[PDB]
């Protein structure tokens, strides 16, 4: 849930407590078309980001 | 007749050194030498979390 930041430096020094998430990036699902008859195919691909 | 050092604490109280303690195995006894060698010793320290105070439930109050 929790990682540290840390600065060390000749001049100085402190430390935080700052939360994780495994949100990364963004999938668009590009269905061919919005509607579709029974024993149609659904032509379907992805862009990921 | 004092103790070793415990190991060296944690520091966060909002007054940031490091606790360490020991303490009397046998007392001064009978005008034999006395202790006045500190029995809690700290010394500078970082703060991993800064000061506030804690609880749960704040979310209705």
């Amino acid at each position: 849930s929790y990682v540290y930041l840390e600065v060390v430096s000749k001049h100085f020094s402190k430390s935080k407590r700052m939360p994780i998430t495994y949100d990364n990036g963004f999938l668009f699902i590009h269905t061919d078309k919005p509607v579709y008859t029974p024993d149609q195919s659904v032509k379907v691909r992805v862009y990921s980001l | 007749l004092l103790g070793d050092f415990g190991p060296w604490s944690d520091c966060d109280p909002c007054i940031e050194k490091q606790s360490k303690v020991r303490s009397v195995l046998r007392p001064s006894q009978f005008g034999g030498q006395p202790c006045t060698a500190p029995l809690v010793a700290f010394q500078p320290c970082i703060p991993s979390k800064l000061c506030k105070i804690e609880e749960a439930d704040c979310k209705n109050k």
